[PDB]
RNA sequence: GCUUGAGUCUCGUAGAGGGGGGUAGAAUUCCAGGUGUAGCGGUGAAAUGCGUAGAGAUCUGGAGGAAUACCGGUGGCGAAGGCGGCCCCCUGGACGAAGACUGACGCUCAGGUGCGAAAGCGUGGGGAGCAAACAGGAUUAGAUACCCUGGUAGUCCACGCCGUAAACGAUGUCGACUUGGAGGUUGUGCCCUUGAGGCGUGGCUUCCGGAGCUAACGCGUUAAGUCGACCGCCUGGGGAGUA
């Protein structure tokens, strides 16, 4: 559930400022942080249609933002796949 | 770290034979870094209903806090020994010293 | 449903004690209502018809209030 | 886990292989092989005793521990590797004082698990305990039959068998046949269930894959003779008979157990 | 025989019989008489009045264990659950308590099909 | 009728028998709330509450055992 | 550029939301016994069925599988299908208060992909109760039905397939605006909680009704009212959702 410890270690590295939360960068972050995390749960739990339900939405909404960040501007969303490692 | 409220049963006959496993119980929960913070003993008390015949049972009530991997070896003990019965072990916080 | 007949009391006392209890638990009706299986779409439809009842029932003696009848 | 051959050709189409990964691909343990002829079914007098055996691929004996009497010292699972001999996989065992032995691997042992065998062992798999300190109501295998014999009951791939009730002296056992057998307390028994439990859903999908097993083809009593068997005869498929072993007795439902020494012990019969 | 003192009357009222049995406090049976066994087969064995029959006769063949004491369980729905406690004690019996046993299952096994 | 866990506002716990032994028939079946008046929140806490001193034989699950 | 849409972070609340593993009590059936006698069971009435080889009843011991009385509620959660004992592990969504942050990142969506009751299919287990098919007894003009006595697949578990239901508030999703009343459930703010209190504010939900709309029945701030964006579908009945 990416406890509160764990999610203020992605807001304060990914984030322009100490409380910047909601950046895209940092949005972005989260969401992969999450994604990552419940690949251990979806390889024993493979019956859970309904978690993977939410799954299936942060995974929609990091691609939305993804995006949004691109037609933005180039030169910070090259740098944020790369770091964080996507888009095979 | 996680608070739980463990309640366990002995058998009637094992009433000298609580007094020496309950620090034993005990010892593994402050060995790794786990505290503990009510330990009342109820007693011998009378059961509601037979447990294997068994009118009368012996109460305990530990409340610790410890790693969640530390109560998965103490159910174990509990569930293999004989002289345990109807151990539980729900998961409260905070509170403690009440009932009795 | 246990009644036990205490001392210095009549017999017809404690039978009728003991209907009182029965009826209390109401031990007759889960007996009759488990004889035969009541298909969850009935035991729905039997639940919201019997509740429909209820509040129009209860709605109609306050319609029936503010009249006179004769 | 199971994988259908692909109908490359007609013997290849109904083919259903199993496949282990994690078993040993090179070479088996020396000292603990043996030699293992073939016989055919020929006894001493060298006439076949039992049919329909002959043939197939050569096989060196693994001796397999079935005792387990070697109380303390644990042992850490070496390896898993496959035994020709039996039906089950076998695994290799290095003791802490450097002794090494094969067993019979249970359902959920890998490579680098820790077993150990005595009234001081653990309620794990894998680990052997006189049936008086096994919790009753547990599933073990390898049981044994008298107090040191060795081990006789679940022995093959992924049989097991419940305590049901520990009586005394005595403890009922719900054996893989459905019977209740009684057997002494102080028989050990492997705690756990025997692996390769898919070994049901092979099929062999063509003649040659039992042939090279040693299992020499079958002919019924119809296509016979009515001198080389009680059914025999025939102009046409006529059967008109009770159907009958080879030798006259009656076989399709007629009971043949008769031992009267060890019926004390058969609490209720299979179902 | 044996002269026993305090009995148990087990009451096995149902929808279409009642079965009266008289047994000591160890469960074992002294005597029996049901319903539809005294002469009221057919329509006859349902009605309250066939059962308080069975209670009467049942009150007898425990005479020569001399009961003096009964607890009455009752099982069961039925008509006979009324009439058959109050003529074991028009027969001289004393009621020491009244226990209404049941089989009331916690969502068990699934009862038959309704009928049609 | 509504007063009681209301005010003094805690939470039903399992341990104290002297409380539930209120909320239960002459047969250890949990009263309904149209009855006792106990509110919908602290009903579901209540019932349990009662469930779970049942497991421990602290209370009956009915009065034929 | 901006923050009034959308989303992120901090603190809590409620819940049969999901997947995995254990455990408790009541009850049915079966097995081994003790007591005990001639009936039991069933029906509108009967018979088939069980029982003097001793049933039904009652007590003791044991083994098994399935479902969780009471709480329980036009109550709650979920996108829909649906989810009801208790405990632990992993996990999704919602809501509320005060703030901080990103700064249109939004709505709908053809093809596409996923989930999808019950029955049904395949491989391997399990099998108490119930029960298509089946057999017998009745009813009947007949009764290959309803009723009764039994009873196999199935119902249960693991993994695959099927992809349909009166899958229904017969009502597509999103947003704005437009008199009221009595309730349920779940947060929160202020004051005499000073006493089972009083006043506001949000989320979800059941009922009755106003203008309006409607062929009428009826819907009625959760619209079937007043508007905007996108999609799906209709074009007389039968043949036919058939070739
Ligand atoms: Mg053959
Ligand atoms: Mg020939
Ligand atoms: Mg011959
Ligand atoms: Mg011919
Ligand atoms: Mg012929
Ligand atoms: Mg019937
Ligand atoms: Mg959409
Ligand atoms: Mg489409
Ligand atoms: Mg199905
Ligand atoms: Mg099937
Ligand atoms: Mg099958
Ligand atoms: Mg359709
Ligand atoms: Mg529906
Ligand atoms: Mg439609
Ligand atoms: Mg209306
Ligand atoms: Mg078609």
């Amino acid at each position: 559930s990416l406890s509160t410890e764990a999610t203020a270690k992605i807001v304060s590295e990914f984030g322009r400022d100490a409380n910047d939360t909601g950046s895209t960068e940092v949005q972005v972050a989260l969401l992969t942080a999450q994604i990552n995390h419940l690949q251990g749960h979806f390889a024993e739990h493979k019956k859970d249609h309904h978690s993977r339900r939410g799954l299936l939405r942060m995974v929609s909404q990091r691609r939305k933002l993804l995006d949004y960040l691109k037609r933005k501007d180039v030169a910070r969303y090259t740098q944020l796949i790369e770091r964080l490692g996507l888009r095979r | 770290m996680r608070h739980y409220e463990i309640v366990f049963m002995v058998h009637p006959d094992q009433s000298e034979q609580v007094p020496g496993m309950i620090e034993r119980y005990t010892a593994a929960i402050t060995g790794a870094e786990g505290k503990i913070h009510r330990l009342e003993d109820w007693g011998r008390r009378q059961l509601a209903y037979p447990i294997n015949k068994l009118h009368k049972a012996h109460y305990v009530l530990m409340n610790v806090e410890a790693p969640q991997e530390v109560i998965d070896e103490l159910e174990t003990t509990f569930r293999f020994n004989d002289a345990v019965i109807r151990s539980m072990v729900m998961r409260t916080k905070h509170a403690v010293t009440e009932a009795s | 449903p246990v009644i036990k007949v205490r001392e210095n009391e009549p017999f017809d006392v404690a039978l009728r004690r003991f209907k009182r209890s029965c009826e209390k638990a109401g031990v007759l009706a889960e007996v009759r209502r488990r004889e035969f299986y009541e298909k969850p779409t009935t035991e729905r439809k039997r639940a919201k018809a019997s509740a429909v009842k209820r509040h129009a029932k209860k709605l109609a003696r306050e319609n029936a209030r503010r009249t006179r009848l004769y | 886990a199971v994988v259908k051959c692909k109908p490359t050709s007609p013997g290849r189409r109904h083919v259903v292989k199993v496949v282990n990964p994690e078993l040993h691909k090179g070479k088996p343990f020396a000292p603990l092989l043996e030699k293992n002829s073939k016989s055919g079914g020929r006894n001493n007098n060298g006439r076949i005793t039992t049919r329909h055996i002959g043939g197939g691929h050569k096989q060196a004996y693994r001796i397999v521990d079935f005792k387990r009497n070697k109380d303390g010292i644990p042992a850490v699972v070496e390896r898993l590797e496959y035994d020709p001999n039996r039906s089950a996989n076998i695994a290799l065992v290095l003791y802490k004082d450097g002794e090494r032995r094969y067993i019979l691997a249970p359902k959920g042992l890998k490579a680098g698990d820790q077993i150990q065998s005595g009234v001081d062992a653990a309620i794990k798999p894998g680990n052997t305990l006189p049936m008086r300190n096994i919790p009753v109501g547990s599933t073990v295998h390898n049981v044994e039959m008298k107090p040191g014999k060795g081990g006789q009951l679940a022995r093959s791939a992924g049989t097991y068998v419940q305590i049901v009730a520990r009586d005394g002296a005595y403890v009922t056992l719900r054996l893989r046949s459905g019977e209740m057998r009684k057997v002494e307390a102080d028989c050990r028994a492997t705690l756990g269930e025997v692996g390769n439990a898919e070994h049901m859903l092979r099929v062999l999908g063509k003649a040659g894959a039992a042939r090279w097993r040693g299992v020499r083809p079958t002919v019924r009593g119809t296509a016979m003779n009515p001198v080389d068997h009680p059914h025999g005869g025939g102009e046409g498929r006529n059967f008109g008979k009770h159907p009958v072993t080879p030798w006259g007795v009656q076989t399709k439902g007629k009971k043949t157990r008769s031992n009267k020494r060890t019926d004390k012990f058969i609490v209720r019969r299979r179902s | 025989r044996k002269q026993v003192s305090d009995g148990v009357a087990h009451i096995h009222a149902s929808f279409n019989n009642t079965i009266v049995t008289i047994t000591d406090r160890q469960g074992n049976a002294l005597g029996w008489a049901t319903a539809g066994g005294s002469g009221f087969r057919g329509s006859r064995k349902s009605t309250p009045f066939a059962a308080q029959v069975a209670a009467e006769r049942c009150a007898d063949a425990v005479k020569e264990y001399g009961i003096k004491n009964l607890e009455v369980m009752v099982k069961g729905p039925g008509p006979g659950r009324e009439s058959t406690i109050r003529a074991l004690n028009a027969a001289g019996f004393r009621i020491t308590n009244i226990t209404d046993v049941t089989p009331i299952p916690h969502n068990g096994c699934r009862p038959p099909k309704k009928r049609r | 009728f509504c007063r009681f866990t209301a005010e003094g506002v805690q939470e039903i716990d399992y341990k104290d028998i002297a409380t539930l032994k209120n909320y239960i028939t002459e047969s250890g079946k949990i009263v309904p709330s149209r009855i006792t008046g106990t509110r919908a929140k602290y009903q579901r806490q209540l019932a349990r509450a009662i469930k779970r001193a049942r497991y421990l034989s602290l209370l009956p699950y009915t009065d034929r055992h």
